[PDB]
């Protein structure tokens, strides 16, 4: 029931496109928050991937490829992180955050 | 909600066939029970992707390590339950329920 | 600059009480054996610091294959736990007079033994 | 290296310790708020606090007062202090800039 929800695990084959989901509890409006996404590999610091509020208000992280991109489904209170051209290095933990 | 993080999603880029965990549930040994102690261990190995949840149950009712990499590049994990010899012998059974990639494998043992 | 995480800093809380691991060794389970399968498990818990090494022995002779070990993980009680296992064939488990699990933790050594 | 953090630090139980986050010279920390996060092995990062000044700051949800921020504008430093150190406090601590 807590504030943000993320499936514990997702998997896909090389070269494909996947979309990770971040769901915000229905007692809050995602339409008022920007969604933040971070990537983290074993024994490494969290790495800011991108921040997305809307199509005219978003920003890419330092040296983070365009194949990484966010969006939203405000009706469903969902935050999205899409990664296409999936590569091995993409294997890692991904965290979303609101604000 | 500001600055609050989600539990995170582990993404694995498939590099080998998916494999459901092999599960073995070990009951307390005879000598450990002679030392007035009882411990059950749930061993899970050869699974991929390396993410799963474990749940212990006592006669049907639920009770309230992190995956690591094997030589054969598949993953393994273990969990244990501390009980008194009385609790062990007084319940019809205990179980280790392992959920992996949406499937569930559960093993049970009785106080024999 | 904004939103970028700086490399972190690991904090260690000093003066924590040390604890020699308790070692519990389990022989192949009955269900396992009835399915023509055998696995030995060496469970180590409640030890601090969380660093140790394990040596498996067959009849007093150290082994060098089939040996794996889960990573030491901090429990609710702030001490660590971990387990090591040895996969064998039912014939290997019955071929020896004994198997051992030798855990070494900071100048302490504790070895348990099991036999068919 | 924009942000700099000493890789490791230690102190005794029930004690108070102070961590340092140094910003890079070519940036005025006087225009940034400092964000501190704690992350224990196996867990997601946890927001501790935000600190711009004695008059402009915020505490993370369910975070004890024993954790407090501050900074040295002159030296371009960000500080995190932890009182009554306990075992659980053992973790990685990251800082970040923003506003």
């Amino acid at each position: 029931q807590p504030v943000l929800h993320q499936p514990p695990a997702m998997s896909s084959a090389l070269g494909t496109t996947i979309r990770l989901t971040c769901t915000l509890r229905n007692d809050h409006d995602i339409g008022v928050y920007s969604v933040y996404w971070y990537q983290q590999r074993p024994g490494h610091p969290p790495r800011f991937l991108l921040r997305y509020f809307s199509q005219s208000d978003k920003s890419q992280g330092p040296q983070v490829p365009p194949r990484f991109s966010g969006s939203k489904d405000v009706a469903r209170n969902r935050g999205y992180l899409s990664i296409s051209e999936l590569q091995p290095e993409d294997e890692a933990m991904y965290y979303c955050a609101m604000g | 909600v500001t600055h609050v993080f989600g539990s995170g999603t582990q993404l694995t880029v498939l590099s080998q066939p998916k494999a459901t965990p092999s599960v073995t549930l070990f009951p307390p040994s005879s000598e450990e029970l002679q030392a007035n102690k009882a411990t059950l261990v749930c061993l899970m190995n050869d699974f991929y992707p390396g993410i799963l949840t474990v749940t212990w149950k006592a006669d049907g009712t639920p009770i309230t390590t992190t995956p690591s990499k094997q030589s054969n590049n598949k993953y393994a994990a273990s969990s244990y339950l501390s009980l008194t010899p009385e609790q062990w012998r007084s319940r019809r059974s205990y179980s280790c329920q392992v959920m992996h990639e949406g499937s569930t494998v559960e093993k049970t043992v009785a106080p024999a």
